[PDB]
């Protein structure tokens, strides 16, 4: 392999006497070969590398955030108006500071073949974020974590 | 050790093997009712014992009265019952 | 509990009543055979 | 509400000495904190790999298998000691002999087969017995423990009996029968079988007048056929087998010093191991010179043996060329070009076939 | 860290039965289920009435009419739905009395049920 | 005393004290030979066909003759067009009947052909033997194989030799040897073949050790514990996994694209696919006797049939109350069986929507299923208060055998290829080997850890067993130890440890080689 | 519709093709059956 | 009010639920995702889910507001210090009161001992 | 590689 003749997964980094004769003189020392694209090789992070790159597709951005429409808008506008009026109330009472709502997206992801992304944790978290936004639209300001978990279920 | 029954049991095999033995049951049929040989009363065809008659039609052992058969000491022949039917309807 | 249809229960109760009446509570053997057939 | 990913915490209250109460730990939070938080990390997609967990009963020391450092072998009164030798472990101090591993029936069977196959008597019954032994080796479903012994026996017989055509023919037939048994896993031994066969294909001397030449050329043809079969069957699990065989045969071919029989064997081997493209890319471009510095002096000879050798070599080259694939007077024009490319001796023979697909295939690599 | 009793007890009982691992939120699920069952049963028993043992038994028997028809009961044990065995035996007698279907070698492995029972024209 | 009870019960109950198959077989055998012989053997193809066709015309099977002529016309469309047209009584047929075909061949080639025909006598060999003996004469010669560029032809052409009488007589060696470029003892030959073949039989096993075996492992990554069941196709070309997310995923085991029959899906490049449509966790997947059909069962209580050519569901079966736990195709793939939570074993055919047989008598849930290699018996096992194995007849629907002795939850059942031995495994680490005709236990095998042995497999001759365990080990077992030459049981041959991967499926190939599958858990 | 069948056809839209002692029993069983059917009515 | 017009107006009625969540739960239930299913049908299903959740929020806000002798109802253990300021807090009690009308029981124990 | 070889 050091001469570029073959590809093997026998190196230590893949997963994280001395007779002077050619191998065909010793039949009971030989191990059959595996296809290079099916070999178990890991990268620095400890993740297995997928060898079929021609079949990988990139998940489009915005897939894990709310779509854009007349309805998805105007709910954000209602919430923004609520926050601004609450700031005005705080000042009136004085005679305190809130941050705008922003939804984060995932890091770039690849899928082998055509199919949905089956990740329960991230999907449940996004659903929880949506439920929290609806309940803030209803009129609440604080929450109990167990109640939020129950309603998400 | 005991002799096992054949794969398909037929009336011919049982009636030929067990010749010379008394029958398991004897039943008399009348116009509207039936009885057994040593019975004093009668059973109507519209009564619950109608079930027995159905077994006689299907050549099946009447398990629903099995206890009553064990009490009376009714004989079995390889798990089958030999029944004689007397017909006075005609 | 163990469940079953009502029809079977009623039919079996009726059959037991009739057979108990016929056998006089077990004092009479009506299935007895005398002779050889 | 019990599918939460939050950690489960408990707080403790007191009803008095030795009377504790426990409650779930919660706390009121803002909606800004929950809504604005980042999402968890997406795991990678499902996939699968492959590797060899064991080979013939021994686990190899590869990264995909567990390390020896971190209760698998019996150690009772009745357990065999030779079992520890079958696992291939290093600390083993017991060295089994043949009698400890092979049953007596199998030893008797091996002896009977070898006695039957290596009989040179011309009696008909002996021929029938030889054929029966070959069929038995080819079909028996219980010869898993004798495979290394078969390979070693073939190697030894070929090595020590190069001056006997009968024995070499029997060895080639036995090798053919062994690799046709459908119950045997032959991959790891493939190369071990390709060494004797090669020795029977390009050996300078085979055996010790016409009948001898008949036997030698028949043996070489059989060896080439067996080599083709081996290369086709076991070329994927032995990655470097095909290039090695092709390079060996090609190195032997491009050598004017070798006698004609070795050249015939070498061209047959190149065709058998490389394929159509190997012949097209490696053999044809060099033919123009080959027929001038090799074939002409041999043609100039007058002995009958020289005539037979020349005819056999030319026929072998022509067959190799034909293996690539299997218009009126205008077509003849194309044919003429071939006589310019492949030379007179072989160009004339190839053009006399009156084939167009072959002509186009041969002409496609003129620039090389 | 603090942890209530009966939780360590449930987890030790689970371990003793051959479970090599479990999620942290199984014990509290079981505890809350026990709370709900007790509350429902005694709320039922209150209406049939001081509460006696007969009222508790009657409440349990009433609840057993529409739930808990499972468990690992064996010979004449009300598991797997609670169906009587004689009823199942007579259903089997009715079914197994018909001859097995006749199949030719040319339709073995390729013939399907009737059009009424297959998924055609569903897209 | 159970013996006294049984004896009393028995005493009180009254107990006293055609040609196309042969042609295809020959064609495949010729295709599998060495090249140097292929020229000669092909001479047998043309006669065996022609006469065969005529035979049907003589027996009145006109439709069969037409079908045979049409099917094999393609192989000869480039050469025998005139003869095919004539065949589709003439004087040519009379000449064929009167004059028997001559088929020159080499001696060793003839011996190989005769031994092969005898070896496959009942699968089509008898037909070819009879045809050759009746309407052919195989003039054997001690020459070498003849080819257009072999030594024989080259030598004969160079030396300008004549044509041998035997090889003189629609392609013949004459056109290869012409300047334009013995008899037989069939039947007796078969007798000699059998007599000589009888001399090389192995008839015992004294001394020695078990058999070496190779193993190939397939490992699945990034599953996160969602995989419930796994299965391999009959030819080791496909793998299917059912998950806790209600879907099935299928992969090609060599990484090549999967093919679809839909026009829109023409030449599509993917090597794995998803089957969607169950509403709960999938607990079983079964490939049918290339595999065209798949069966699945789920916790929603339904059974689904999928086509692997268009990748869509064809039929739903709804005979169960509660979850279904196991589903199994029959040994040849038209009947199938299912079992689950409601304690009943159901047998269906793919032809009917309702189950055709119902099996009643278990007192608990079913945890394992298995078929008999003859297709007329089924095996079931229950758990908990009733840890027994029952054997069911499919013609009547009754139970014929009960096996008892397990005290732990049963995970796997397996019947040997000879139809005489049964194997079972539980969560205590034991494997029970049972005699079927006597209803007795043959023996026990120990050495696995605790947790469950989900998969067992027999070898082609049923003399070796392979088991896979959730303790991350694969073990090999001798079914009969050799005769004495004069925690772990001594009948274990080998144990291979995996790298943090519980084993879900193991299977034997045609050789001493097995394939196993599992999921990797780095933690 | 006991004999209603469809077929597997991968070339179709859905993959499915729609086709468009005295008196011993053996010698007196029929007479006894007639009498018993009369009794059962 | 036709179904065709409503499905044709689905551009303006998309809910705030991301498409990934919709695909994940449709696959769990048994429906292939919008690559093979119409995107408008999936949008309609998500909109129905959003409407259901908004109903359950409007109630339980009504319950919280009418609540503003005096002890909590047993069976709704939760919370900590009780928040801060005159803010409306979503508590287990109000959610349970609201969802009891939809046929859901969410009762727990307050202490465990 | 074969295509490259065939390239004039």
């Amino acid at each position: 392999e050091a001469l570029g003749l073959i590809k093997t997964a026998y190196s230590d980094s893949s997963v994280t006497a001395d007779r002077a004769v050619p191998s065909y003189y010793e039949p009971q020392t030989i191990i059959p070969d595996i296809d290079p694209k099916l070999q178990w090789v890991e990268d620095g992070e400890g993740q297995v590398i997928n060898q079929f790159e021609d079949m990988l597709q990139l998940v489009p951005p915005g897939h894990f955030t709310a779509p854009s429409s007349r309805l998805t808008r105007r709910i954000d506008a209602n919430i923004r108006q609520m926050q601004e009026t609450r700031k005005l109330c705080s000042k009136i009472g004085v005679i305190i500071q809130t941050h705008p709502f922003v939804e984060a997206d995932i890091e770039p992801h690849y899928i082998s073949g055509e199919g949905p992304v089956m990740a329960g944790e991230v999907c449940r978290s996004a659903l929880q974020r949506s439920v929290a936004k609806i309940f803030y639209h209803a009129g609440f300001e604080e929450l109990q974590p167990s109640a939020l978990d129950c309603i998400t279920d | 050790t005991f002799d096992a029954p054949p794969y398909v049991i037929t009336p011919e095999y049982i009636l030929k093997k067990f010749a010379g033995h008394p029958p398991s049951l004897i039943v008399h049929l009348y116009q509207n009712h039936f009885r057994f040989d040593q019975q004093e009363g009668m059973f109507q065809y519209k009564s619950p014992m109608r079930i027995f008659i159905e077994h006689l039609r299907n050549r099946t052992v009447p398990h629903e009265i099995m206890e009553y058969l064990i009490q009376g000491g009714v004989p079995f022949y390889e798990g089958c019952l030999i029944v004689q039917v007397f017909d006075h309807r005609t | 509990p163990v469940f079953a249809p009502l029809k079977r229960q009623y039919q079996l109760a009726r059959l037991h009543e009739q057979l108990q009446a016929a056998t006089n509570g077990g004092r009479t053997n009506i299935f007895k055979v005398v002779g050889f057939g | 509400g019990y599918e939460s990913t939050r950690p489960l915490r408990y707080g403790e209250a007191s009803l008095g000495p030795g009377q504790p109460l426990f409650y779930i730990d919660d706390e009121e939070v803002d909606f800004e904190k929950v809504i604005n938080a980042p999402l968890p990390k997406v795991p990678r997609d499902m996939t699968f790999t492959a590797h060899w967990l064991a080979v013939e009963g021994v686990q190899p020391s590869i990264p995909q298998n567990p390390t020896t450092a971190e209760d698998l072998l019996p150690k009772g009164p009745g357990a065999n000691p030779a079992l520890a030798a079958l696992a291939g472990n290093d600390n083993v101090s017991f060295r089994p002999s043949v009698k400890h591993v092979i049953s007596k029936e199998l030893i008797l069977y091996f002896d009977k087969i070898q006695a039957a196959i290596l009989d040179d008597d011309p009696d008909e019954e002996k021929m029938r017995l030889r054929q029966a032994a070959l069929e038995s080796v080819r079909s028996d479903p219980g010869l898993h423990q004798l495979l290394p012994y078969f390979v070693n026996f073939i190697t030894n017989q070929v090595t020590h009996h190069l001056d006997d055509l009968f024995i070499l023919r029997q060895m080639m037939e036995l090798a053919e029968a062994v690799v046709q048994n459908p119950t045997l896993f032959i991959d790891p031994y493939a190369s071990a079988l390709a060494a004797p066969v090669l020795t029977c294909l390009m050996s300078r001397k085979l055996g010790k007048i016409d009948s001898t030449l008949r036997e030698q050329y028949s043996l070489r043809e059989l060896a080439a056929s067996l080599l083709s079969m081996i290369a086709r069957k076991y070329g994927a699990s032995n990655a470097l087998l095909r290039p090695k065989l092709t390079r060996t045969c090609l190195k032997h071919f491009l050598d004017p010093t070798r006698p004609p029989a070795v050249l015939f064997g070498a061209i047959s081997g190149v065709a058998a191991s490389g394929g159509p493209e190997a012949v097209r890319v490696l053999v044809l471009p060099n033919l123009k010179t080959f027929d001038s510095a090799v074939l002409q002096p041999l043609r100039e000879k007058a002995g009958p043996v020289a005539e037979l050798e020349y005819e056999m070599l030319v026929g072998g080259i022509v067959k190799a060329v034909q293996s690539i694939v299997g218009n009126g007077a205008d077509l003849t024009r194309e044919g003429e070009q071939v006589i310019e490319f492949l030379g007179p001796i072989v160009g004339q023979r190839i053009a006399q076939l009156r084939n167009h697909t072959l002509n186009r295939s041969i002409l496609e690599v003129r620039h090389l | 860290s603090p942890r209530p009793r009966d939780a360590r007890t449930l987890e030790l009982l689970l371990t003793a039965q051959g479970v090599t691992s479990f999620e942290p939120r199984v014990s509290q699920l079981l505890l809350d289920f026990a709370y709900r069952h007790t509350a429902a049963v005694l709320s039922d028993a209150l209406h049939l009435s001081s509460i006696t043992a007969n009222a508790v038994a009657l409440a349990i028997s009433s609840r057993l009419g529409y739930q808990f028809r499972g468990g690992g009961g064996g010979y004449y044990g009300g598991g797997g739905g609670g169906a009587s065995k004689d009823w199942m035996l007579e259903l089997a007698r009715e079914r197994n009395k018909v001859a097995l279907p006749r199949v030719l070698p040319s339709e073995w492995g390729v013939r399907l049920p009737g059009e009424r029972f297959v998924l055609s024209g569903v897209s | 005393n159970l013996n006294q009870i049984v004896t009393d019960y028995l005493k009180k109950k009254g107990f006293t004290r055609k040609y196309l198959k042969a042609f295809l077989l020959l064609k495949n055998w010729i295709d599998n030979n060495l090249d140097i012989y292929k020229f000669e053997l092909r001479k047998l193809l043309w006669p065996v066909f022609v006469y065969s066709y005529l035979e049907l015309v003589s027996q009145g099977y006109v439709d069969d003759a037409k079908h045979l002529l049409e099917t094999l016309r393609s192989h000869f469309e480039a050469v025998h067009q005139d003869q095919l047209a004539l065949l589709d009584e003439n004087h040519t047929t009379r000449l064929y009947r009167e004059n028997k075909y001559r088929i020159p061949l080499n001696q060793s080639l003839s011996g190989n052909l005769f031994h092969f025909l005898e070896r496959e006598a009942d699968n089509g060999g008898a037909t070819i033997i009879y045809i050759l003996q009746t309407h052919c004469s195989v003039e054997t010669s001690a020459r070498g194989p003849i080819e257009p560029y072999s030594f024989e032809a080259i030598y004969r052409r160079a030396r300008n030799l004549d044509l041998d009488e035997a090889d003189a007589h629609g392609v013949t060696n004459r056109d290869v040897l012409d300047t334009s470029a013995r008899a037989r003892d069939v039947v007796m030959e078969m007798q000699k073949v059998r007599e000589n073949r009888d001399r090389f039989v192995i008839e015992g096993r004294t001394g020695g050790i078990g058999i070496p075996v190779s193993a190939c492992m397939f490992t699945f990554h990034n599953t996160l514990g969602t995989v419930s069941c796994m299965d391999f196709s009959n030819d080791h070309k496909l793998v299917a996994v059912g998950t806790m997310d209600s879907y099935i995923r299928v992969w090609s085991l060599d990484g090549k694209p999967l093919k679809s029959a839909l026009e829109n899906e023409k030449n599509l490049k993917v090597n794995n696919r998803k089957l969607i449509g169950h509403s709960g966790p999938v607990y079983g997947v079964s490939f049918s006797d290339s595999s065209k059909l798949l069966l699945s069962c789920s916790a929603d209580g339904q059974i689904r049939l999928w086509s692997l050519e268009i990748w869509a569901c064809l039929c739903i079966y709804k005979a169960h109350d509660g979850p279904v736990f196991r589903v199994l195709w029959g040994p040849h793939g038209h009947y199938f069986a299912s079992a689950g939570w409601d304690k009943t074993v159901r047998v269906f055919t793919q032809d009917h929507a309702s189950a055709v047989r119902i099996m009643v008598g278990h007192d608990t849930s079913i945890s394992a299923l298995a078929w008999h290699p003859n297709g007329t018996y089924v095996f079931s096992a229950s758990d908990e208060m009733d840890k027994s194995i029952r054997m069911w007849s499919v013609i009547t629907g009754n139970c014929v055998r009960i096996f008892t002795g397990h005290t732990h939850y049963i995970t796997a059942l397996e019947c040997a290829h000879n139809g005489k031995i049964l194997a079972s495994a539980d969560t205590g680490g034991n494997i029970f080997i049972w005699d079927i005709e006597k209803g007795t236990l043959i023996k026990k095998c120990r050495g696995h850890g605790k947790g469950g042995i989900p998969s067992l497999s027999f070898s082609a001759e049923s003399n070796v067993l392979v088991s896979g365990g959730l303790d991350c080990t694969v073990r090999v077992w001798d079914i009969e130890l050799p005769a004495d030459p004069n925690q772990i049981t001594p009948d274990q041959i080998s144990a291979f440890a995996t790298k943090k991967t519980p084993v879900l499926k193991v299977r034997f190939t045609r050789m001493n080689l097995i394939v196993a599958g599992g999921c990797y858990d780095p933690e | 519709n006991w004999e209603d069948y469809t077929y597997v056809d991968p070339s179709r839209p859905d993959g499915i093709a729609i086709p468009s002692w005295e008196g011993a029993e053996p010698e007196t069983s029929d007479l006894l059956n007639a009498v018993l059917d009369s009794c059962l009515a | 009010a036709s179904l065709r017009e409503f499905l044709n107006k689905m551009d303006d009625y998309a809910p705030i639920i991301p498409d990934a969540v919709t695909n994940y739960y449709m696959t769990r239930a048994g429906l292939p995702p919008p690559p093979q299913t119409d995107i408008r049908l999936a949008r309609l299903l998500a909109l129905a889910t959003q409407k259901f959740i908004a109903d359950i929020a409007a109630d339980a806000y009504q319950y919280s507001r009418i609540r503003a002798l005096g002890i909590q109802r047993p069976g709704y253990g939760g919370g900590g210090q009780g928040g801060s300021q005159n803010r409306t807090v979503l508590t287990m009690e109000d959610l349970g009161m609201a969802v009891s009308e939809f046929g859901v029981n969410v009762k727990r124990s307050e202490f465990y001992r | 590689a074969i295509e490259s070889f065939k390239r004039p």
